[PDB]
């Protein structure tokens, strides 16, 4: 296709993106947050001992 | 000794030329080499400056130059957000480091400068991208008779490439925005038992980020935005432990726990992350709130840095 | 009466324009669909002599004794007429610019199956290299004989 | 009513009909440019350009208001001395 | 004498069929057939 | 003399000026006018701060 | 003068933005405007009242 109105020419040629936020990126966000939390708590106590008592 | 710098210089020059040489055949190895090429260059142009900051300045200039000259000489993509973000953050840190090096700085003005630069770049992110994409600028005519020519079909056949490049640039710009928006906000509160206006500033900037993420639509951009509070929390945590305090660290963990709790209760509950099920007045109030936050930011920043006190 | 209102009106007109562009693109889709249906590429015609579409061309149909030769820009037979009634009044710049930039690129279909009709030619004379000619000749002559009843049109040769 | 004269412009068909070369951005042109660049810049962040509510300009004018109130308080306490 | 649209003049370029008017290519990608292809066409069609 | 009569006069004796320096009489936008009020207002900021500082000693 | 002499795209005001050549207007309005009060300072008229 050929479009000249740059407004549509951007709101049309950016749909090869599956960009929909939707209720599925929320899952990976929650999961990786949880994983980081667990690891950082453990490593926090790790360094807490490798540097103090 | 010096040999630690001769090695860096040689490796970095070799990588520069090799990444400039394989562009034509691979176009995929080329960009990986280009990305890794800016870790040694900054080492050589900073440690190469003898001293302790009067040295980060040249490193920032080097990464900015390398990023800029590699992004332009590139195909459609893979010059992804990584390059533009390095470029913007290098330019900002160079601007701030010059003032820090040639003059004296309270080591708090630094935090003010960085949070300001981050807020500025984030707020004016889109326009800057549309600039860097080099769109076909409008042709607004006078009410006389300079009846202009229609755009040739060539530039209209080249447009889908520019659109993707625009999306990429704007993601990268937001990335560097949050990256600096935390790179200062951590150098602020962590120093040694500072003023509560710093507390309100960091929480205001975090809420301003997390409230901007209702604007954009590219998922990666929204993720970068929402993640600023999280990255801030973890950076404070490690700066505390290395700061040798061991008291509010567990408080940072408490905060991070609330963050992941709200994340979870939002995750398996597709009735709170749904803007439709809410009310119009609440939408309007959230908007007014997001306006009020970043409105209030700059005056309270000036108060905190103390320029109402010089006068 | 300051810039806000005129900008609102600008935005409204541009939205209307987007709608019209979508509609005319649908019309162009119909047109290219028909023209591809009735003059397929000179390889599919190997499969046509079998199925029930071989003598599917009749003297009442809009495509009759039309011989395809290639692809180029067909001018979109639909109308696209605006009802301009001004005596050189000055129209808003940022709207008129958009409408003008529309009425020139969405008026001609892109590469579409052309037509070398022979119902009103009475003589064709090609010029140039030997077999490049006999190519297009054999091409449209087969495309002609394949669609129309052998009891309706005749061909003659001398070589 | 007041019998207004809507701006008009015909042709020339003579010698003085292609001699001016005067580049001067009129108010309308700068308004139009502002609007176009704020309808593109809202087509790569919102992914719709019906332009009913623009929050980007809202953000930018908010930070501007912060700056202006900053300078106002600055001088209003500079007069304090 | 400005050839009539009927009984016209046609020149065959590499992929053009350039009409004769005063060069108005009139086709930008021409449809060309091969000999053996037409042979197989005739063969198939002689059946019904 | 109505204002329309004077609102007219200063307009024609500006359309003339744009005539001989800008070489176009469309008068869509005229920098010469800006040139006038700019240097003019820098006189006012003087005269007011003049008054605002004369009154400053009046405490 | 030189870089604008042998490079006929910097001395042609057509190839700039619309809002960039806009501000240059503001710049050229402020500069001469401030010029009269600044003179009042230098001459020291404010040290008399």
């Amino acid at each position: 296709r050929i479009v000249e109105d740059i407004a549509d020419a951007a709101v049309i040629f950016s749909e090869a993106r599956r960009r929909q936020w939707g209720p599925t990126h929320i899952a990976r966000g929650a999961a990786l947050a949880l994983i980081g939390l667990i690891l950082v708590g453990t490593g926090l106590s790790v360094a807490h001992r490798v540097i103090t008592g | 000794d010096l040999l630690g710098q001769f090695i860096v210089s040689g490796i970095a020059l070799a990588t520069v030329i090799a990444a400039l040489a394989v562009r034509n055949r691979s176009a995929v190895l080329a960009t990986s080499l280009a990305v890794t090429a800016l870790v040694p260059v900054a080492a050589a142009f900073a440690l190469g400056v003898p001293g302790d900051a009067p040295n980060v300045l040249l490193a920032a200039a080097g990464v900015a130059a390398w990023s800029l000259i590699s992004m332009a000489g590139s195909p459609d993509d893979r010059g992804i957000a990584v390059f533009t973000a390095t470029a913007v953050t290098g330019v900002g840190v160079l601007l701030v480091a010059g003032a820090a090096s040639l003059w004296v700085i309270s080591s708090d003005v630094i935090g003010c400068a960085l949070v300001l630069l981050g807020l500025i770049v984030t707020v004016q992110a889109a326009q800057l991208s549309a600039m860097w994409a080099r769109f076909p600028l409008p042709v607004i005519p006078a009410p006389g008779d300079p009846t202009p020519a229609a755009r040739p079909l060539s530039v209209l056949a080249d447009l889908p490439r520019r659109v993707r490049v625009s999306q990429a640039h704007q993601t990268g710009v937001i990335a560097a925005g949050v990256l600096l928006g935390v790179a200062g906000s951590v150098a602020l509160v962590s120093s040694a038992n500072a003023s509560p206006w710093a507390w309100y500033i960091v929480v205001a900037a975090a809420a301003g980020a997390a409230l901007r993420a209702r604007v954009w639509d590219s998922a990666a951009c929204k993720a970068w935005l929402l993640g600023h509070s999280y990255l801030l929390a973890v950076a404070l945590l490690v700066a505390f432990v290395i700061g040798d305090r061991y008291q509010a660290a567990l408080w940072a963990l408490a905060a991070l726990a609330v963050l992941v709790l709200v994340w979870i209760v939002a995750a398996l509950n597709p009735k709170i992350a749904s803007p439709d099920t809410y009310s119009l007045p609440m939408r309007r109030m959230v908007g007014f709130l997001a306006t009020g936050l970043d409105a209030s930011l700059i005056p309270v920043m000036a108060l905190l840095v103390g320029l109402f006190s010089l006068v | 009466m300051r810039t806000e209102e005129v900008d609102a009106e600008r935005a409204d007109y541009l939205r209307y324009l987007s709608v019209v562009r979508d509609n005319v693109r649908a019309h162009a889709a119909e047109q290219r669909a028909a023209l591809e249906w009735s003059h397929p590429e000179p390889e599919v015609l190997a499969t046509i002599p079998g199925t029930r579409r071989q003598w599917e061309r009749d003297p009442r149909d809009r495509d009759f004794l039309v011989l395809r030769a290639g692809r180029h820009d067909v001018p979109l037979d639909a109308a696209l007429k605006v009802k301009d009634t001004a005596d050189e009044i000055d129209l808003e710049p940022v709207a008129h610019s958009a409408l003008r930039g529309l009425l020139d690129v969405q008026r001609t279909v892109r590469d579409a199956p052309t037509g070398l009709d022979v119902a009103k030619l009475a003589r064709i004379t090609v010029i140039g290299e030997a077999d490049e000619a006999r190519a297009a000749i054999r091409a449209w002559i087969a495309q002609a004989v394949t669609w129309h009843d052998p009891t309706m049109l005749g061909v003659a040769l001398a070589a | 009513d007041r019998r207004s004269f809507s701006s008009r412009t015909p042709v020339n068909e003579n010698p003085d009909g292609v001699q001016y070369r005067r580049g001067f951005v009129t108010r309308h042109q700068v308004s139009g440019w502002r609007f176009v660049m704020r309808r593109i810049a809202s087509g790569v962040a919102l992914h719709d350009t019906r332009m009913l509510v623009d929050p980007l300009r809202t953000q930018s004018r908010a930070v501007l208001t912060g700056a202006l109130i900053l300078v106002t308080g600055l001088v209003g306490c500079f007069i304090f001395s | 004498q400005y050839p009539d649209p009927e009984r016209p003049i046609l020149r065959v370029a590499d992929g053009r069929i350039e009409r004769w008017q005063v060069w108005q290519p009139c086709v930008d990608v021409a449809d060309a057939m091969s000999a053996a292809e037409a042979a197989h066409i005739a063969r198939r069609l002689s059946r019904w």
